[PDB]
């Protein structure tokens, strides 16, 4: 089921990348990549992961 | 837990006579790292939990 997602990005605009600068507990610039077909954001409690 | 421990303690004593405090489906917003604290604490107060 993973590879069928490729249609998104032709019929739609998909998410590609998110960045921050001095936001919350993230001092300075910060970055994060995202794949075309479903990802995850995992980490222990109290880490800004929301 | 502290409250229900106190309320069951007979006057003067601080070891409750009834012991079996239940719980259910408790940890759905916490990590395995922090949940380990509660399990140890609960038994510490003197209770005994299914
Ligand atoms: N604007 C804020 N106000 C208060 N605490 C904040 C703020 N931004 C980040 N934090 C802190 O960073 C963490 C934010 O929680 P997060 O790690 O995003 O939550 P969860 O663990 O539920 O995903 C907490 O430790 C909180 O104290």
């Amino acid at each position: 089921m993973n590879q069928v997602s490729g249609l998104a990005g032709k019929e739609s605009f998909i998410l590609t990348r998110i960045e921050l600068f001095n936001w919350g507990g993230f001092h300075g610039l910060h970055q994060a990549a995202i794949h075309q077909d479903g990802t995850a954001v995992i980490g222990p409690t109290g880490s800004g992961k929301t | 837990t502290a409250s229900l421990s106190y309320a069951l303690c007979p006057a003067g004593s601080r070891y409750p006579l009834f012991g079996t405090i239940i719980l259910d489906e408790a940890f759905s917003r916490s990590s395995h790292a922090v949940a380990g604290r509660i399990i140890a604490a609960l038994r510490e107060f003197g209770l005994h939990a299914v």
